[PDB]
């Protein structure tokens, strides 16, 4: 050996010694996820929360929550998606009451879905926007069935959870919009990931409990799943 | 009106297809059906470089052939001696989605860049001793996804905001920009004369520009799916390509067109890296499928396989004096073959 | 004047693409068969080098 | 017949030592069977180890001769190593189960809770606190306590070196070495049943709009076939005025080893991970 | 080199029958699932229809469902879109969409405003 060799050695040694004890304590109990909507949907809105990418940090308890929204990218998203292979999970956001592009956050969450890199990440659904949907079915001027005309076809679910002072048409409408997604969610899912629904106003506070309870979800599952017993 | 400039471009493209034709004489696989194979090609794991705790996105090797630059997700990028799996330097990086880590020619700087449209550049030899970052190169709409060290001064990156780059590290400003991609840049490799460099883009077309020029040269159409990764041949005068179609392909410059395409029918899982030894004759592809495939650059038949990878292979490198092949897939493991 | 500028972009650079010297594809490789044989043995990929010299014990 | 009874049991010590030393091999040689869970597996494989090479070869040579032919101190020795790795698997299978219901009941602070330096200290507890309670009952005589006259007898009529629970050791033994260690591990692998069911109906119901029975029913039905009877009879002992035939206490002994034996199969064999580590390997 | 050319459309009486053909080049046109997208005048792109590579999957917009038919030719290397019954808003400029890679179920950029695999766009006209 030499003196040149001894010291390349230790100081190899301490970087993997500061390599490891950082990532053990930046890793443990903090959770990533990547938030991903369209302009008009309230993603940078969902949690209360009290420059080529966002972040938010929030937790609920003790548990740290990273969202990434990737904000300043170009609209092909094909290639920037795989970074977020290991998240968590997704907080997919959709806008109920435009149903122009409804369609079109369908099929985002269809190629979201059925992504190869994202088969293994579940996706927790966000619906927001049910303010405006339920304007919008209540007023009646614009109309659902023509931009979908299986919804004629549709009946409620019988377990469906509505709020007691609410319409059964805005119920429907939205119930309706929640099965098209879950149908989409569950056609060509493997099992290994889910679709966590959910109904969000623009005024919701506990969209980040609502978000720490299906992350429990999901690394609850995840762990049944490595254990054998799911 | 546009029909009269459309129906040009497509005379035009039609000519240039033609002259393509005529200059296709025989193939090279044609060429090459005398010679005797490479045979099969054994490389097995010298050397496994551990302490990464995530996903390891990119890496290039060192001119002296001896320290390579790793990237991941988790936020480091370490610097490796290969020789003795020694972690020479580890920079703590701001923002953990780099896709891209480059070395220099001269060995004092590194650079890295990702989602953050940011270029860092990163000063090795500080007078203090320790790392500092040099420049933030910005200027790039979207994500960077390869960018290369022309001098200590001069650096191209390429970019998915379609356009590839060059830059003054001293200035830190756009020295030349590089415009006419559709799609996003995905990978650059330079010449080894340094005055050309080609680049691959998510528009499944591969074009030649000229640094000093500023203006794409030439550009090579056959892909029919995104392209990940390009390298030069050690000419100069060729190049091969990866793609999401698992086909890689050489094409040449002054031919303008393809010579040969590297698939197979088991082969249906995309390309994600590419790189040539050093004279050429071996073409190593990394697969997203988790292990490698060692391509006769000639013969354009299989050769060999590099498998140990757990997960998906990310970046492969080889070395410029061509003594090692290391690989680094996405299960946190960088392994150098040879 | 932006689909019209992109299409005389477009026509530009094929005119500078079609204008040169393309060497016939037999050829190149006749030239990159060349460069493999001649430098064939200076690659210990292709040719493995023994331990002694080979630096990754 | 004795020779039969002798291979079987020659068989049953192999199993033990393949499969306890492929275990911890596989963990202590792949860099990523490096997690917590995994280290408290391997000390448990370490643990049966022991168990098959110490007390287990020469449980063999008394077993099927009925005449201990290595001495009194020697046997003393013995007694308190078995006492000590046994009660040390069962700890370690008991915090297992532990780790399985912070992994299953609590997914999110799963790698804060149990962090390394936990696991470490139930691995320091699972074997100090078993060695120490068991050379101890048996040098200093904490079990004869309670009837060193029965012992006279009980001795003399064991003409030999079997062990000796008067009343009241034998009824510490069960209820620190197995209830206590069972109990722990009935009342997270039940709890965890009620979810991993729960899981399986909400994702099977959910699709028309099970695997948890046979992998808890595998864990805690090998532990108890292999240890449960042994522990009622020797506890029951001190009562029925010690009726048990000396034949039966050996088969039962026997069971407990094979608990040993199939621990390494139920909790590294068994899942899809450590299957492709060996696989690896 | 990949062209996607497409052919049909033009202009059509409302309530009319328009069949587009697309012809693809340059690739195995059985490995990608095809997708037909509109562009209104002065709006986005919209996704009208999506065929499965081997053709047994399909899908539909439902402002068109039941009103267009798709149909895929393997062989032919062709891809139909079986515009009947049509009404004024199916005015927009139609572009023949490949997904960007093969054997994959997903279609990230399809829709995109300067996706690389599509065609020019035939006008269909109705009035
Ligand atoms: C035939 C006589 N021998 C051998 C000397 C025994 O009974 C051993 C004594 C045991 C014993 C006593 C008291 C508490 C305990 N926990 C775990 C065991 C245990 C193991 C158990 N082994 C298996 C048999």
């Amino acid at each position: 050996v030499s003196a040149e060799d001894k010291a390349a050695a230790e100081r190899s040694k301490m970087i993997d010694k500061n390599l490891r004890e950082d990532g053990e304590k930046a890793a443990a109990a903090t959770h990533r996820l990547l938030l991903l909507g369209a302009d008009n949907s309230g993603k940078s809105t969902i949690v209360k929360q009290m420059s080529g990418i966002f972040e938010t940090k929030f937790q609920v308890d003790k548990v740290n929550f990273h969202m990434f929204d990737v904000g300043a990218q170009r609209d092909e998203r094909r290639k920037w998606i795989q970074c977020f292979n290991d998240v968590t999970a997704i907080i997919f956001v959709v806008d109920s009451s435009d149903y122009n592009r409804l369609q079109e956050a369908l099929n985002d969450f269809k190629s979201i879905w059925n992504n190869r890199w994202l088969r293994t990440i579940s996706v927790i659904l966000f619906l927001n926007k049910q303010d405006l949907l339920a304007e919008k079915v209540l007023a009646g001027k614009s109309k659902i069935e023509d931009y979908f005309p299986e919804f004629a076809r549709y009946t409620t679910p019988e377990d469906a959870t509505p709020e007691p002072g609410e319409d059964p048409r805005v119920t429907r409408a939205k119930y309706f919009i929640r099965d098209e997604f879950l149908r989409i969610s569950t056609a060509s899912g493997d099992g290994r990931h889910y679709c966590y629904p959910h109904f969000t106003c623009s005024v919701d506070t506990e969209n980040a409990r609502r978000i720490f309870n299906d992350c429990r979800d999901i690394i609850q599952r995840m762990h049944l799943r490595q254990y054998e017993l799911l | 009106e546009l029909d009269q400039l459309r129906q040009e471009a497509e005379q035009l493209k039609n000519q240039i297809r033609d002259a393509r034709k005529a200059c296709a004489d025989a193939t090279l696989s044609q060429i090459t059906n005398n010679i005797d194979p490479v045979g099969r090609i054994q490389m097995r794991t010298r050397r496994t470089l551990r302490g990464h705790l995530a996903k390891i996105y990119a890496m290039h090797w060192g001119t002296d052939s001896r320290l390579l630059v790793s990237a991941s997700q988790d936020g480091k990028l370490i610097i490796w001696d290969s020789y003795t799996t020694n972690k020479v330097h580890a920079i703590p990086l701001r923002s953990s989605w780099v896709m891209t880590c480059a070395y220099a020619p001269s060995g004092n700087y590194v650079a890295c860049g990702g989602l953050d449209n940011i270029c860092s550049i990163y000063n090795l030899k500080t007078r203090e001793g320790n790392v500092r970052v040099s420049r933030e190169l910005a200027g790039h709409t979207g994500y960077l996804s390869c960018c290369r060290f022309l001098d200590d001064n001069q650096i191209v990156t390429s970019s998915g905001d379609t356009t590839c780059a060059l830059w003054d590290i001293e200035t830190g400003q756009q020295t030349t920009t590089f415009t006419g991609h559709t799609g996003d840049v995905m990978s650059l490799s330079l010449a080894p004369d340094t005055r050309l460099f080609v680049s691959g883009a998510c528009d499944a077309s591969a074009k030649l520009w000229d640094v000093r020029e500023g203006m794409c040269r030439q550009t090579f159409t056959g892909h029919e799916s995104d392209i990940n990764a390009i390298c030069f041949f050690p000419n100069g005068n060729a190049f091969a390509t990866g793609s999401d179609d698992a086909t890689c392909r050489l094409f040449d410059l002054r031919a303008d067109q393809e010579l040969m395409t590297y698939s197979h029918d088991n082969i249906i899982c995309g390309i994600t890296s590419v790189s040539f030894s050093k004279s050429g004759r071996l073409l190593l592809a990394g697969y997203d499928d988790f292990n490698c495939n060692v391509w006769d650059a000639l013969k354009a038949d299989r050769a060999g396989v590099l498998a140990g990878h757990d997960n998906r292979v990310s970046c492969l490198g080889v070395t410029d004096d061509g003594m090692a092949v290391a690989t680094g897939s996405w299960d946190s493991f960088l392994k150098i073959w040879n | 004047t932006a689909s019209i500028a992109q299409a005389r972009k477009l026509v530009e650079q094929l005119k500078m693409e079609a204008n040169i010297d393309r060497i016939k594809v037999s050829k190149a490789a006749a030239d990159l068969m060349a460069y493999c044989e001649a430098h064939a043995k200076e690659d210990p990929l292709l040719t493995p080098v023994p331990a002694s010299e080979n630096p990754f014990r | 017949v004795r020779a039969s009874l002798y291979s079987l049991m020659v068989l049953i010590i192999l199993t033990t030592l393949v499969g306890n030393l492929i275990v911890i091999v596989s963990i202590s040689h792949f860099k990523q069977l490096h997690t917590p869970t995994n280290w408290l597996i391997h000390s448990m494989a370490t643990v049966d180890f022991l168990l098959g090479c110490l007390v287990m070869p020469y449980s063999m040579v008394r077993s099927a001769e009925h005449c201990w032919y290595f001495g009194e101190v020697f046997c003393k020795i013995h007694t308190s190593t078995d006492i000590m790795l046994s009660s040390a698997s069962i700890f370690h299978l008991s915090f297992i189960s532990i780790d399985r219901y912070y992994a299953v009941c609590d997914p999110l602070r799963y790698k804060a809770k149990m962090n390394i330096l936990v696991i470490c200290v139930m691995i320091f507890i699972s074997w100090s606190v078993p060695a120490v309670f068991a050379f101890g009952m048996i040098f200093l005589e904490l079990n004869f306590k309670g009837a060193e006259e029965i012992y006279y007898k009980h001795v003399h009529c064991r003409g030999g070196c079997s062990v000796f629970f008067s009343k009241i050791s034998g009824v510490l033994t069960f209820m620190t070495s197995f209830y206590i260690p069972g109990s722990i591990m009935l009342c997270v692998y039940y709890r965890i049943y009620l979810i991993a069911k729960e899981q399986a109906r909400l994702i099977s119901d959910a699709n028309q709009k099970r695997k948890a029975v046979k992998t808890l029913g595998i864990v805690m039905g090998v532990f108890l076939i292999c240890w449960c009877p042994f522990f009622i009879c020797t506890v029951m002992d001190p009562f029925l005025h010690y009726i048990i035939p000396p034949t039966l206490n050996d088969v039962l002994i026997w069971f407990g080893y094979l608990n040993s034996t199939f621990n390494p199969m139920v909790y590294a064999f068994f899942y899809p991970w450590f299957r492709k580590a060996l696989k690896m390997m | 080199q990949v062209q996607l050319q497409e052919s049909g459309g033009g202009l059509v009486q409302p309530g009319g029958s328009l069949r587009l053909s697309c012809a693809a080049s340059g690739f195995t046109f059985s490995n990608y699932k095809m997708n037909w997208v509109r562009q209104a005048p002065g709006k986005g792109l919209e996704w009208v229809s999506d065929i499965s590579q081997s053709g047994a999957s399909i899908s539909y917009t439902g402002s068109v469902k039941g009103r267009f038919t798709i149909s895929r030719d393997n062989a032919k290397n062709t891809l139909y879109l079986q515009m009947n019954s049509l009404k004024p808003e199916d005015t927009a400029v139609y572009y023949c969409a490949r997904c960007p890679a093969p054997f994959t179920r997903d279609c990230f950029d399809v829709t995109s405003t300067t996706y690389a695999y599509r065609g020019q766009g035939t006008q269909v006209t109705v009035s």
